[PDB]
């Protein structure tokens, strides 16, 4: 069977995102 | 490029049968010396055997750095040829034997066969998570092809290479596993809302078609002196560069000959030994002498070729004269090749293809006073009389080298011999041995 | 249809097969003739189990270096795991040092001497030498003329750590030269600019010699932390050696802060990011492998330590490839555990020695591992091949089809004589 | 196929078991008298009694002097330590020669420990920090302890930690899901890699997988280690191995040669001797191969006789090829073999004699069939006559560039006109001194 | 303790003296040389009473004969807790140190400061430890109980001591030993309860040991020093101590003296091969002598009228006269039949050798005739080939195998000198060939 | 030899707003689509556009209204040149540099 995947963990972290209409950054 | 001394030597010029032509890759004459260097060519190619000492003797201005360079060419790529002069042992941070050993570890190979995978496709989304204090930093990236589609996970250096070269979410990028290169190939989307910042003009590329990872078997060669620097302490690939390897202890150098056999046994590396060109050899030291007569007998020993312009002269660090300035020890386990002095048919042979290689074109008795001239003084000379007469010639306005220039250009630049007899009429303008010279004209 | 598979030793192989050769002194005449007729035995003994495969006589383990360490050991809802690591080696010194040379007291000089040495004369003191201060300010541009007072009474790695770029004014005698002109211009540069490429060879040549892919050559064999220093009765030495090996403001220097608590510091307690301790000034390694000392036993090296293994191992993919059944015969069961766990490490459909009717019945198995009627197996296999035709005619006798045989024999051992 | 540098033909000394050496065996034409000579001092060595001997191989060139001492070495197997060294070696532009020597006699002495280790491994599970009171208040850290769960086969462990570790840990840089294996001798933390209970195809960082480690959580192994006591001094002068800052700069710094002072190598002496005390550590001696050590001068010889009469002395292998010459840093001394009779006086002298005829052809015979070439009888004999009229090393190299011209014609067989074409090619000293000798412009 | 296989110097275990000084033909490891032994025995007791300093002696006769193994048996006559420092004259030439520093180092690492002080430690075995954890941790309670083979008692902890006791994890059956001061504990083993072991402690539990220290004044010169820690102690990086620092070094031990705080002891300086040294070096110990703190040295030498170095005249003894004025002499003489004889027995007894007398006598005659040192490395390497035909005493013939084996100076002299043409010689000529 | 082109914006700071997106993400705050920045020289006004990366150089360079800033094109990645000199005299004593107000455009290419 398929394994799962592996646990994402990202607490009090920023975040940049890049797609193909817009560009965001969450800040804290 | 620029043109060089031996620009115009590309190989050995040798048969099947190691028998030179008279006239070949730039070699003309020499034929006994070019056999033998191809019998130690041969050798090299083999690589079967270690530490073999070959010396290179011969009166000056006769071809043995022109046969150093033909072995060189000969060798091919991939293959170390490490030249080192006589005098570069001596240094302030490096003991004698500490530099020959390096220069004997720079002439081994080491060619380590690595499995990587490559992955190019179009950029859909990038998602980056770092700490407030930008430390930490670990994200996800989704790629994808025409057939296919992946997210993957990236750490802290697929993010510091993406950041480098901004990737925008549509452009084409290739990622190579094994060396962690990201490189951008061009820019397909074509997005409307362009917030320019940038005078970007990205090339417009087609998104890529089928397998999204694909294996690949790559080779690269590195040198024994090159994994012991990098092993030595945290920072050695810096000191690669800076040459800030002081005196590596013995023990670094144990286990990575032990690590090395270990990779051949695996079939993961391999050995391609080398050759060590030392010119002018009488420049070492009695200790370097001793030193090479048993670093010769090591299983990772090259092949050293040795360049000696000498007669039975004084070996350095004692008290007597020996032959070729080496000790008896030294001679007793190495082969001589012994170069020969030229005819004036090879002198202007010399002369033809050197004007060939500076793109100087010569008339016929230019020809012949150059190799009279090279006959009666040195070679050398007249090959440097060239260029200048093709100045001289190119103030007149025409496109061809007389007897006119040449004559000026002997004229105006001195040989050896006219300036030892020039200076021995006038000892007292110039400052002798004991500091007395006449400086007044009356 | 007899077949011989010869291969050479390895290197470690050699190793103990030397080792073996060096201790019984130089007597393999005698080793070799009374093990060809079959105390001695028990010195044959070892020289076939080094020929078999080196892990039985001295199995691998974990490669790190020797610990030269006195710690707090343990003699057999949570455990506590504290550093506790020392060195054997103690210097032991008097009180009496200590409280008249390093502590002041009432009936020495420490703390006077130190204020008139470094305060009171020192020359950079705007109190005394305003002018001196004055004009390095206009040398140097230094926005402060109390600066210099500073630097020269702060230790080194102190001021390298709270080093900040504040600007300086441009009315002085400092410059930029044009290495640094070059520099700072290619730091935050991309790729194929000139002046970036011009000015970063080194990474090209880490990129170019796959330099984050090669592995560790050399590990030390000892590592042992600084000499621990005691004084008898002194809780002053202890609280001091302790600020010294484990200062707080170099430790966080040398380490970083975990997220969630720059998170909690940053939203939840209100402390701004400048005024953060600062963190993350270890350089780093060149691969993950050269982070640390230990390295762990592979599997990979477990294959290519037996010359016979490997062969096998070689040998077994062509009957894979060919679909037969494999017959393998062992002399000892250590061995037999080994090739058991390297089958389920490869993960091929293997039995162990009602399991007969089995083998026959069932296609699907691939090696059988037997001891010294079994018809359905067409290739049987020799590892440790012994020329007794009383036990190899009955084991080909327990053996339609093609039936080949085959022996692993090493070149240059008891088995080449064999 | 395989690679040979000089040597490598020569497997042992050759003797009985009655100490007699037959004339052609291990590789061993000859010398049957300095054979037997270094056969007892195997023995000597073997023995494990004395300290501070040291033996003199005195021969001329070509004699079979450096072929003695790998037959020393290899006779005495990997597990004594054997340490050569060249003459030229002991002058160090970062310390003085004294040291040196000294270095590489204490490198000259074996060490085998039985260590045992505390071992926490496994799958790290959870990674959760808790947090100080007062962040900012200048002395303590910002976190107070990190909790570490760990899971393993048939187990499953919870670690409360001091930042001491978690600093390490982090310094591995450990992730949820990554197999780690942590040292509680030094406080050292090694990361094997992800495990395979999850995917592994989504990745891109290279990385190795691993599956779950075997047995508890908390384990105590026992390791058998080799080292030399200049590791113990090596490893004391410069401390790393600790997570104390000083040990933990001690990394980053470049390493330098110092002056290791006699109290270091007491105390390293008393805790090995502590260690050998307890029935954990055995001392094996070693051998040291000084070789052309007329290239010493006067001050490192006049060290050797104080280095000798230490109590905890290798055993020191000389060798030289000189007459009666004058030693380095002297101008009117004049010694045998360029030693002073102040060591001579504490040596012991085996001599090594020349070759004759059938000697030199025997050797060129084991040296053509460790090269894999093939030679004719009458190519044979030329080249035998060849070694007796210039030297043996001359003919002993002149097989190979004969090899390449009989392969360049085809052929596998070595023949004389082979054998007259690499004499026409290839030069020895004395002929190159003829043409020196009646030259025009010092050739 | 103290690791050896065996040396040249280590059947000798002292002076071998009586009460008047006077020495015995055969005692503690020494035969003959009774006038040699004698002086010495006056520079010990010299030594022992300690009342004057910075006095010369020069130990000077013909090689192998008996100067190191005087000096060894005044070192074993001292025994420890007083300074002994032995170097060569080639260990003072430095690359990071002048050699007036390196000698001064070698002469204060001889002058010894002697503290007593007192400190109190508890050492037994424990019997059960209870240590109870809130929810958090923030607070620990605990007790300790610990007994020896006289009494019994519980302790109540604090958090600091349960921290300590956590930390170098302490099972019940251990035997510990709790520095209160210092929170420094060490657990010596465990005890005798199979179910590395020592006894259970004796006496009383609270006990009050007095430790006798001795720092040399080279430790507390670098520890004063602040440019350097201790470390540099056991790495060897001091770099050229300042002299400021050695006068309050020498004023704090003189008042120490005076408040009775501390006493000097001070030991001997031992230079062999002291012609090895440079005129520089002499002219410094010239005026390093006539100082309080400093030790006596002893110098060994066996030239005779050669050149002092970095001169380019010939002096007695390779040491210009005004370090000649500055010492008295011993001389040592060479040895007759039976005192060679006898360290040859005394020598074989050390190595476990057994003998036979004839063996012994041609020995003997072999060490009249070229070296005592060469009959003493015979007599090792005539036990294996002993031992290669499977006996215990090594015989005649045995001595006569090493004998042709292994050569001397005068039959490898005589074989240099008659094959010359094969060595390599002043001119680097050398004829390797075999014909012509 | 080298040759290169750079494009370049510079100027004094007019406006500095960082501007939310339409749908903000929970868990964060501030959070940007784009970073609107407007520069002034002489003869000359231009409103630029920006990423939402260059808000964290502009934090770090500590860039407010009125300081005079040099923008190069495809790295971002500003820096503070000064104050600009109309600005010179709001209070008595202060120390930022004041740089006069700089020439031509907002947009230029040079060799
Ligand atoms: N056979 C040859 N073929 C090509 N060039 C040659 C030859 N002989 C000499 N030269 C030229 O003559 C010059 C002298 O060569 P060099 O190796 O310096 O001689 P030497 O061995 O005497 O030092 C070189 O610049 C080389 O280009
Ligand atoms: N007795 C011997 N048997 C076989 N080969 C020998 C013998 N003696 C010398 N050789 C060979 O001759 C060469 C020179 O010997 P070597 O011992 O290295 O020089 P030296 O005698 O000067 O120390 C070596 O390559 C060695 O293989
Ligand atoms: N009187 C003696 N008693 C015992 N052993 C002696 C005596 N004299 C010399 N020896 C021994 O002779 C050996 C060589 O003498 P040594 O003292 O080294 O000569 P030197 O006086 O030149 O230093 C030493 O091992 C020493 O133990």
């Amino acid at each position: 069977f398929v394994k799962p995947r592996r646990p994402y963990n990202s607490e009090g972290m920023t975040r940049i995102l890049r797609r193909y209409e817009e560009d965001l950054f969450c800040t804290f | 490029s620029l043109i060089a001394a031996h620009s115009h030597i590309t190989g050995l010029g040798l048969d099947e049968n190691l028998q030179p032509r008279p006239t070949s890759e730039g070699m003309v004459g020499q034929l006994q010396a070019r056999r033998a260097a191809g019998v130690i060519l041969k050798m090299v190619q083999n690589g079967t055997i270690a530490g073999r000492a070959v010396l290179v003797a011969g009166p000056p201005s006769t071809g043995k750095t022109a046969l150093a360079m033909g072995v060189s060419q000969s060798l091919g790529k991939d293959v170390p040829f490490t030249a080192i002069a006589g005098s570069e042992i001596f240094s302030l941070e490096l003991s004698k034997t500490e530099a020959l050993t390096q220069a004997f570890r720079k002439s081994i190979g080491i060619k380590i066969k690595e499995e990587t995978e490559l992955i190019e496709g179009e950029v859909v989304e990038i998602q980056i998570d770092r700490s407030i204090t930008g430390g930490h930093k670990q994200g996800k990236l989704t790629i994808k092809t025409t057939d296919m589609e992946t997210i993957y996970e990236l750490g802290n250096k697929m993010i510091d290479g993406l950041t480098k070269e901004k990737v925008l979410a549509g452009d084409v990028i290739s990622i190579d596993k094994a060396s962690g290169k990201i490189t951008k190939l061009g820019r397909s989307f074509a997005r409307s809302r362009d917030y320019d910042a940038m005078g970007a003009d990205t090339r417009f590329v087609q998104c890529p078609e089928g397998e999204l990872q694909k294996r690949k078997t790559v080779v690269h060669t590195v040198s024994l002196h090159e994994i012991d620097v990098i092993n030595s302490r945290t920072q050695g690939f810096l000191a690669l560069f800076t040459g800030d390897t002081g005196e590596i202890r013995s023990e670094v150098r144990d286990q990575i000959n032990t690590k090395v056999a270990e990779w051949k046994e695996e079939g993961k590396a391999e050995i391609v030994p080398g050759v060590l060109f030392i010119d002018e050899v009488h420049m070492l030291d009695i200790e370097c002498f001793s030193f090479i007569n048993r670093a010769l007998e090591d299983e990772f020993a090259p092949i050293v070729m040795m360049a000696t312009n000498r007669g039975v002269s004084k070996t350095r660090g004692t008290n007597y004269k020996s032959p070729h300035g080496l000790p008896l020890d030294l001679l007793d386990r190495s082969i001589i090749i012994t170069t020969k002095s030229y005819n004036e048919q090879e002198i202007k042979t010399i002369l033809s293809i050197r004007a060939q290689e500076e793109e100087v074109e010569l008339s016929s008795d230019a020809l012949d006073l150059l190799t009279k001239t090279g006959v009666e003084t040195s070679l050398r000379y007249s090959s440097n009389l060239i260029s200048v007469a093709q100045q001289i010639a190119m103030k007149r306005k025409n496109n061809t080298v007389e007897v006119e220039d040449v004559k000026r250009a002997y004229l105006l630049f001195l040989d050896s011999a006219r300036s030892v007899k020039y200076v021995q009429e006038n000892e007292s303008q110039y400052i002798d041995d004991q500091g007395n010279v006449q400086i007044s004209i009356a | 249809i007899e077949i011989d598979v010869l291969c050479d030793l390895t290197q470690r192989q050699a190793k103990l097969y030397q080792v073996l050769k060096s201790q019984i002194s130089t007597n393999y005449d005698a080793i070799e003739n009374a093990a060809t007729n079959d105390n001695l035995i028990n010195a044959v003994m070892q020289f076939r189990k080094v020929c078999n495969h080196p892990d039985l006589f001295e199995r691998a383990d974990v490669d790190s270096p020797f610990s030269f360490t006195t710690f707090g050991k343990t003699t057999s809802k949570f455990t506590d795991l504290i550093y506790s690591s020392r060195n054997p080696i103690k210097y032991s010194l008097p009180r009496l040092i200590y409280e008249d040379l390093i502590l002041p007291n009432y009936n020495n000089d420490v703390d006077i001497a130190n204020k008139l040495k470094n305060v009171k004369f020192n020359i950079f003191n705007p109190s005394t030498n305003y002018e001196l201060c004055l004009f390095l300010s206009k040398l140097t541009g230094e926005p402060s003329l109390n600066e210099f007072f500073r630097v020269s009474t702060t230790p080194l790695l102190k001021r390298v750590i709270e080093r900040t770029n504040g600007p300086k004014n441009t009315d002085s005698l400092s410059f930029k030269t044009i290495t640094q002109e070059l520099l700072e211009v290619t730091r935050n540069a991309p790729s194929e600019g000139v002046m970036a490429s011009l000015l970063n060879v080194e990474k090209h040549a880490y990129e170019r010699e796959y330099l984050n892919c090669i592995q560790r050559g050399y590990h030390p064999n000892v590592s042992a932390p600084p000499v621990t220093i005691e004084v008898l009765g002194s809780s002053h030495v202890t609280n001091s050696i302790n600020n010294e090996l484990f200062d707080p403001l170099i430790s966080q220097a040398l380490s970083d802060i975990p997220a969630i608590t720059q998170y909690n510091m940053h939203v939840k307690k209100g402390i701004p990011v400048e005024d953060f301790p600062k963190t993350g000034l270890f350089p780093e390694p060149l691969n993950k492998n050269f982070s640390s000392n230990i390295s762990m036993p592979s599997m990979d090296r477990f294959i290519t330590e037996s010359a016979k293994l490997r062969k096998l191992d070689e040998l077994l993919v062509k009957l894979k490839s060919e679909g037969h059944r494999v017959l393998i015969y062992f002399q000892m069961t250590k061995m037999m555990d080994l090739m058991e766990e390297y089958l389920t490490y490869r993960q091929y459909n293997h039995i162990r020695l009602d399991l007969v009717h089995d083998w026959q019945t069932n296609p699907e198995i691939f090696v059988f591992l037997l001891s010294t009627n079994l018809t359905a197996a067409d290739t049987v296999i020799f590892y440790d091949s012994d020329w007794n035709p009383t036990i190899d005619s009955q084991a080909m006798d327990r053996a339609t089809r093609q039936v080949t045989v085959y022996r692993l024999l090493v070149r240059g051992t008891i088995e080449e004589r064999m | 196929v395989t690679r040979t540098a000089a040597h490598t033909h020569i497997k042992g000394l050759g003797l009985d078991e009655s100490g007699v050496a037959k004339r052609v065996e291990g590789g061993f034409v000859g010398q049957i008298e300095a054979r037997e000579a270094c056969g007892v001092i195997v023995d000597l060595i073997k023995a494990k009694k004395m300290s501070g001997r040291a033996i003199l191989l005195a021969g001329g060139p070509s004699t079979g002097k450096t072929a003695l001492a790998l037959a020393i070495s290899q006779e005495l197997g990997p597990k004594v330590p054997f340490c050569p060294l060249v003459g030229s070696e002991l002058y160090s532009v970062e310390v003085k020669k004294t040291e040196t020597l000294m270095e590489n006699f204490r490198r000259a002495i074996g060490l085998r420990i039985k260590e045992t280790k505390e071992v926490y491994e496994g799958e790290v599970t959870e990674l959760t920090p808790e947090d100080a009171e007062n962040p900012l208040g200048g002395y303590g850290k910002t976190i107070s302890h990190v909790i570490v769960g760990l899971k393993s086969a048939k187990g499953t462990k919870t670690l409360r930690l001091d930042p001491t570790i978690y600093e390490s840990i982090q310094r591995e840089k450990v992730s949820i899901g990554d197999v780690i294996y942590i040292e509680a001798n030094t406080g050292a933390v090694k990361r094997v890699g992800r495990s395979d209970a999850y995917a592994t195809e989504f990745d891109l960082e290279t990385e190795e997988y691993v599956p779950l480690p075997k047995g508890e959580v908390h384990k105590k192994k026992e390791i058998v280690q080799d080292v030399t006591l200049h590791d113990l001094d090596v490893a004391n002068a410069r401390p790393q191995g600790g997570q104390d800052v000083i040990s933990m700069m001690g990394q980053l710094l470049k390493p330098k040669k110092t002056e290791i002072t006699e109290k270091l190598r007491q105390e390293v002496n008393k805790v090995v001797a502590k260690y050998i005390d307890q029935g954990v550590a055995e001392l094996i001696p070693g051998v040291l191969f000084i070789d052309e050590v007329n290239m010493l001068d006067i001050e490192i010889f006049t060290y050797l006789n104080k280095a000798l009469e230490s109590n905890i002395a290798p055993v020191v292998v000389l060798a030289s090829n000189r007459g009666m010459t004058t030693v380095r840093g002297t101008e009117d001394v004049i010694s045998p073999h360029g030693v002073p009779p102040d060591l001579i006086d504490r040596l012991l002298i085996v001599r090594t004699l020349p070759y004759d005829k059938d000697e030199i052809r025997t050797i060129i015979e084991r040296r053509a069939t460790v090269e894999r070439l093939q030679v004719e009888s009458s190519a044979l004999d030329l080249l035998a006559t060849m070694g007796t009229e210039t030297s043996l090393r001359y003919a002993l190299q002149l097989l190979a560039p004969c090899g390449i011209l009989a392969q360049t014609s085809n052929r596998k067989e070595i023949v004389v006109n082979d054998v007259n074409e690499a004499k026409l090619l290839f030069l020895d000293a004395k002929r190159s001194t003829k043409i020196l000798e009646t030259s025009a412009n010092y050739l």
